[PDB]
This record gives structure tokens, C-alpha cells and sequence, in this order.
């Protein structure tokens, strides 16, 4: 990997924390608080009494064959090998009382979905650091594990007071993906237009999903369909029509003048409807916006703590 | 009020689980009941009145293949009280437990489901959410359909005009239901399409679109007409007439699907000629 001294220190520390954690049991967890819920799971701040550690415990209730559940639990153990400063830490996964538990590092900042709601809009200079972290995490996944994230969106980008930005809820388990897809219905979608239509063009799909998110976080509103005229000056569509619009209408784009030109070009390169013309990780990592944002000195940690109301 | 249940008369018990439009608990109300805490806690006045009218229609329904609808409470929060059903749902049997039914029994399940749907349609009731999750095998013999109707609480309102939104699973939704483009998408024929998906479950042991692992892909392609259940997954012991009836109920175009008297007659007819 390519870590500076702080990142390498923090990951070594994480693994040594994981050492105190043995076989994970339902009885060894004390519930502290609720963190959030989504289409399939509910997440809790919990205390692992044996080690004293504090974790985020996702619970998924799937009505599925025991063999499928066991295969999911088996495939999920690969998350032990997925160590990066841009990937949420994994402590363990197990089954109990009809529900699958995924135990993760607690990120005190939450997801960028929550942070967006508390911020209204996220400034371009912050979204640059976010873009760097997301690109680098997707890259780690593809180059160390041949994994594409498969669900890039604000809800699955986590942040914390120590400044870190990490990816979460990515498709490490195919059986889990298949099980989730046979159930609940969303109200918006971050799926690429080629994925909605069939075969997915490697990580390019993820990249579109990132760009869309970057637009949502920049204007403070999910950008399908784009603001007609009146909504834009301030500075519900059914799911099928949203998918139809994503596939058949032009891609969303940032409003001009209010955002820098490099960032506009960045998100437009990320939102090309043809997946081959669409920019890949190689190309985005050296894009004008990314060189500039990599240079800029931004206190992401302080911005986040101010936005949520925390202290340092 | 009429068929209203007062505040503290129901023993609310163990949590069973959550679905498209509520959370089910086991309870007591002159016997065991299912108490569904609806996902519409605070309802608008017009909505609550339409809900009362719908409950009045549902309370009149009685059939051997229909779970009894018993009433509703309004406090501590809005709920539904229905017949509790020992034994697992058709989904649990086919897709979790993997119960090995013989074709005679599979056809009998289809026939009883069609009986219940025929009755519901004769009383002019659109089920809206037919699926194997809402089909129970009581004593393993009788088929019981639940969670029918209740349109006024499957969506949420802003005044007298009601919003309209997709809920739960997409596998049983007809293309016109997926799209929401047509003025009123829900019809007898949407229930017929859902019944065709149930027939697919019975005759393949599988949910449709088993190879596809993208939810939104299914929504888009099924709504556009690009994707239909792969009927070649149907087992060898499945009668040809049942396959053709399945394909008839699954037509992309709403008007082409048969109604449930004809479906029931076909199922009975073919139940005769059997090994
Ligand atoms: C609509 N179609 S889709 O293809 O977009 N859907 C899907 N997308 C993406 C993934 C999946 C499945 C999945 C899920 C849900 C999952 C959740 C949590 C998890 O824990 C950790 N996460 C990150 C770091 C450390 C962890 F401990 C691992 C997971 O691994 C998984 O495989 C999908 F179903
Ligand atoms: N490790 C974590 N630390 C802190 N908060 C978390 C963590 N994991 C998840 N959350 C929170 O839990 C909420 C719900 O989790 P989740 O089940 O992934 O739903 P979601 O990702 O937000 N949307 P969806 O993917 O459609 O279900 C998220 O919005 C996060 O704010
Ligand atoms: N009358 C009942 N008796 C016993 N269990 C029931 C009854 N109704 C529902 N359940 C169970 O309660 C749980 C949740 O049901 P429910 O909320 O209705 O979701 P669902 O049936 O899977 N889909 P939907 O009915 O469309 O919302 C499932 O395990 C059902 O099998
Ligand atoms: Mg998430
Ligand atoms: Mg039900």
C-alpha cells in the first residue's frame, strides 16, 4: 500500500485493537444507541464488553435458505482482508436470532447523507477531499481484491472527527447482493444507466454513482430530475420514471458560475452516459480538479465537527 | 365507532416482523390475533375516514381461503387486527424451508389461492399486494390469503388527494404497476399478474429473475417490457396447461390477462387430468 506515517500508524493500531476481539456473541454486546436505518438493515452503537471496544452493529433480517445465509457469513469474512484508510474497519460477522450482524468501526460523523442534511450543501473544497478518498478506496478495492463497490452513494461514505473518509456497505458478498435485491424498494437510485439496462462496465458504473452523489452533495438535493427553473434560484417523482430519466435523458450537471470550472468538468467526466467514454480511476486521479484538491489545505475534521456540533 | 377496537383491549405481544406497510406482532383479542402496527401513524382526516370505509368493506368478507379481518385500533397508534395463522407462509415453505411438495399439492395450493382471489374479486376487492409472503398454509392444508386491500393505508396523503408509491418487493408487480403511468394501475389484472408470479414460484421452486442481482435493473427492465420471467425454469413434471396458464396470467399487456373465474376453471380442469 501507499500510506503516510499517520495512516500506517492508525491501521496498525486498529489491527491490534481487533486482537482483543474473539468469537463474537450476541450476549457479549451491550446496546448503547441507534445510529440509523435503511431499506434492509438497522445499525446500533454497541459496546463489546469483553474488549471494552465500541462498535457499529448492522443487523439485516433476510428470509432465506440457511445454506444461503451460511454462504453469506462465509463470504463476509473476506472483509478481514480489506484494510485501508479509505475503507471502514471490520471487526466480525455472525448470525443469531434470525438476523445477520456485521460489526464495524464506529464513525462518529455518520454518513455524508446525514452530514448533508445537517449542512444543507457541502462546499466544493470539502467535496474535493471526499472525491480523493472515494477514488482511492475504490482503487484499493479493485487492485487488492478485484472488488467493485457496487453501491456508491452518500449513505455509504462514512466520516469521523479524526478527519477520515471511508467507504462502506460495498459488495464483498455476491449472495448477500442477490438476497438484498429480492426485497425492499427504494425511492431514488444512484445506479448507472448501463447497469439499469444489463451488463456493468467494471468500475465505471461506480464512478457514475460517485458523480451523481457529488452533485447531490453540492447542490443539497438529489439531482434527478434537474431543477426546472424556480427550484434552482434557491441557492416527488416515482422510482420507475427516475430510472427512465437516468437511462433516456441527458445526465445531470452542476450549475455554472457557482462552482469552479474544473469541478464541473470532473463531475461531467464522471457522468458520461456511455461507460467507455466515461472516465476511469486512472484518468480521474490526475484530473485538474483532483490535482487542485490534493494541493489545497483543508481542515475537513474541523468543518465536520462544526457542521454536526461536536468538539475536536 | 363501527368495527373500531378501544385502546387497551388488545394484548400486544412478541414482535414478528416488518413488511411493506406495517410491523406484525402476535397478540390477544378474544383469542390469538395478528396486530399490524401500520406505517401511517398520524393520518389525515380524509384518509382516516376512507380507511374506516375500507375496513367496513373488508369486515364483510368471509371465505375459507381468506384470513379474517377483525378490526383496527387508533391508540396507542393506528393498527390492524387480523386472524393469526399457525404455520408458515408459502414463501417460507418454497424459498426458506424448501418443503418438497408433490405436484398434486402444488396444484391444490394454486387452486385454493385462485378460489380466494375469485371470491375477493367477486366482492370487488383488489388485493394489490398478492405474494407468497401473504399466502399461508393453515394446518398445512387450507390456503389463507392475507394483507388484501387496505389501499388507503398503503400510501400516505396530503389532504384528500393521496400519493402513490411502490412498496416491499418488486417481483410480483405488473409492468403497469411498476410504471405508475396509467391513471389507476391497480386492477384485477395486476392481481392476476401477481398470481402468475405465484404460479412461477410453485412450478419452479424459485423466485423469478434468479440470475439478476440488481433491484433497479429489474424495476426498469420489467417496467419497460424488456424482461419477463424465464419460463424455461419450469420443472419437467409441471403440466403443459399450467405452464400456458402461467404465461397467460403474466402477459406484459394488462388487457390480455384472464380474469379469475377462467383461471380457477383452468386450474380445476387440469387438476382432474393428472398422473
Ligand atoms: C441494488 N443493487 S446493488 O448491486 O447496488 N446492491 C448491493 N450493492 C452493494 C453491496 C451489496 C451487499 C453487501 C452489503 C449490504 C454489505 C453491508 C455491510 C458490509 O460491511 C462492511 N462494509 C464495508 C466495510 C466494512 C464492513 F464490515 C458488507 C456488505 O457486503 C455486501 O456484499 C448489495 F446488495
Ligand atoms: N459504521 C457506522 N458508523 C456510524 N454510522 C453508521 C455506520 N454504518 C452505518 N451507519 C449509519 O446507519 C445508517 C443506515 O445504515 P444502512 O443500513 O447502510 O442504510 P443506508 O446505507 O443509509 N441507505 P440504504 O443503503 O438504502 O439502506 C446510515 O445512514 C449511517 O448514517
Ligand atoms: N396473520 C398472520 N399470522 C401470522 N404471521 C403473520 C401474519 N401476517 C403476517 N405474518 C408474518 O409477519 C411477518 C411480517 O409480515 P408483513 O408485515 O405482512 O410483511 P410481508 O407479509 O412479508 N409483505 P406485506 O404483507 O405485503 O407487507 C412475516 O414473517 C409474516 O409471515
Ligand atoms: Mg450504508
Ligand atoms: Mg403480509
Amino acid at each position: 500500500l501507499e500510506l503516510d506515517e499517520q495512516q500506517r500508524k492508525r491501521l496498525e493500531a486498529f489491527l491490534t485493537q481487533k486482537q482483543k476481539v474473539g468469537e463474537l456473541k450476541d450476549d457479549d454486546f451491550e446496546k448503547i444507541s441507534e445510529l440509523g436505518a435503511g431499506n434492509g438493515g438497522v445499525v446500533f452503537k454497541v459496546s463489546h464488553k469483553p474488549s471494552g471496544l465500541v462498535m457499529a452493529r448492522k443487523l439485516i433480517h433476510l428470509e432465506i435458505k440457511p445454506a444461503i445465509r451460511n454462504q453469506i457469513i462465509r463470504e463476509l469474512q473476506v472483509l478481514h482482508e480489506c484494510n485501508s484508510p479509505y475503507i471502514v474497519g471490520f471487526y466480525g460477522a455472525f448470525y443469531s436470532d434470525g438476523e445477520i450482524s456485521i460489526c464495524m468501526e464506529h464513525m462518529d460523523g455518520g454518513s455524508l447523507d446525514q452530514v448533508l442534511k445537517k449542512a444543507g450543501r457541502i462546499p466544493e473544497q470539502i467535496l474535493g477531499k471526499v472525491s480523493i478518498a472515494v477514488i482511492k478506496g475504490l482503487t484499493y478495492l479493485r487492485e487488492k481484491h478485484k472488488i467493485m463497490h457496487r453501491d456508491v452513494k452518500p449513505s455509504n461514505i462514512l466520516v469521523n472527527s479524526r478527519g477520515e473518509i471511508k467507504l462502506c456497505d460495498f459488495g464483498v458478498s455476491g449472495q448477500l447482493i442477490d438476497a438484498m435485491a429480492n426485497a425492499f424498494v427504494g425511492t431514488r437510485s444512484y445506479m448507472s444507466p448501463e447497469r439499469l439496462q444489463g451488463t456493468h462496465y467494471s468500475v465505471q458504473s461506480d464512478i457514475w454513482s460517485m458523480g451523481l452523489s457529488l452533485v447531490e452533495m453540492a447542490v443539497g438535493r438529489y439531482p434527478i430530475p434537474p431543477p426546472d427553473a424556480k427550484e434552482l434560484e434557491l441557492m416527488p417523482m416515482a422510482i420507475f420514471e427516475l430510472l427512465d430519466y437516468i437511462v433516456n435523458e441527458p445526465p445531470p450537471k452542476l450549475p455554472s458560475g457557482v462552482f469552479s470550472l474544473e469541478f464541473q468538468d470532473f463531475v461531467n467526466k464522471c457522468l458520461i452516459k456511455n461507460p467507455a467514454e466515461r472516465a476511469d480511476l486512472k484518468q480521474l486521479m490526475v484530473h485538474a480538479f483532483i490535482k487542485r484538491s490534493d494541493a489545497e489545505e483543508v481542515d475537513f475534521a474541523g468543518w465536520l465537527c462544526s457542521t454536526i456540533g461536536l468538539n475536536q | 365507532d363501527d368495527w373500531e377496537i378501544p385502546d387497551g383491549q388488545i394484548t400486544v405481544g412478541q414482535r414478528i416482523g416488518s413488511g411493506s406497510f406495517g410491523t406484525v406482532y402476535k397478540g390477544k383479542w378474544h383469542g390469538d390475533v395478528a396486530v399490524k402496527m401500520l406505517n401511517v401513524t398520524a393520518p389525515t382526516p380524509q384518509q382516516l375516514q376512507a380507511f374506516k370505509n375500507e375496513v367496513g368493506v373488508l369486515r364483510k368478507t368471509r371465505h375459507v381461503n381468506i384470513l379474517l379481518f377483525m378490526g383496527y385500533s387508533t391508540k396507542p397508534q393506528l393498527a390492524i387486527v387480523t386472524q393469526w395463522c399457525e404455520g408458515s407462509s408459502l414463501y417460507h415453505h418454497l424459498h426458506i424451508i424448501e418443503t418438497k411438495f408433490e405436484m398434486i399439492k402444488l396444484i391444490d395450493i394454486a387452486r385454493q389461492t385462485a378460489q380466494g382471489m375469485d371470491y375477493l374479486h367477486a366482492k370487488s376487492i383488489i388485493h394489490r399486494d398478492l405474494k407468497s409472503n401473504n399466502i399461508f398454509l393453515h394446518e398445512d392444508l387450507t390456503v389463507k390469503i392475507g394483507d388484501f386491500g387496505l389501499a388507503t393505508v398503503k400510501s400516505r396523503w396530503s389532504g384528500s388527494h393521496q400519493f402513490e408509491q411502490l412498496s416491499g418487493s418488486i417481483l410480483w408487480m405488473a409492468p403497469e404497476v411498476i410504471r405508475m403511468q396509467d391513471k389507476n394501475p391497480y386492477s384485477f389484472q395486476s392481481d392476476v399478474y401477481a398470481f402468475g408470479i405465484v404460479l412461477y414460484e410453485l412450478m419452479t421452486g424459485q423466485l423469478p429473475y434468479s440470475n439478476i442481482n440488481n433491484r433497479d435493473q429489474i424495476i426498469f427492465m420489467v417496467g419497460r417490457g424488456y424482461l419477463s420471467p424465464d419460463l424455461s425454469k419450469v420443472r419437467s413434471n409441471c403440466p403443459k396447461a399450467m405452464k400456458r396458464l402461467m404465461a397467460e396470467c403474466l402477459k406484459k399487456k394488462r388487457d390480455e390477462r384472464p380474469l379469475f373465474p377462467q383461471i380457477l376453471a383452468s386450474i380445476e380442469l387440469l387438476a382432474r387430468s393428472l398422473p
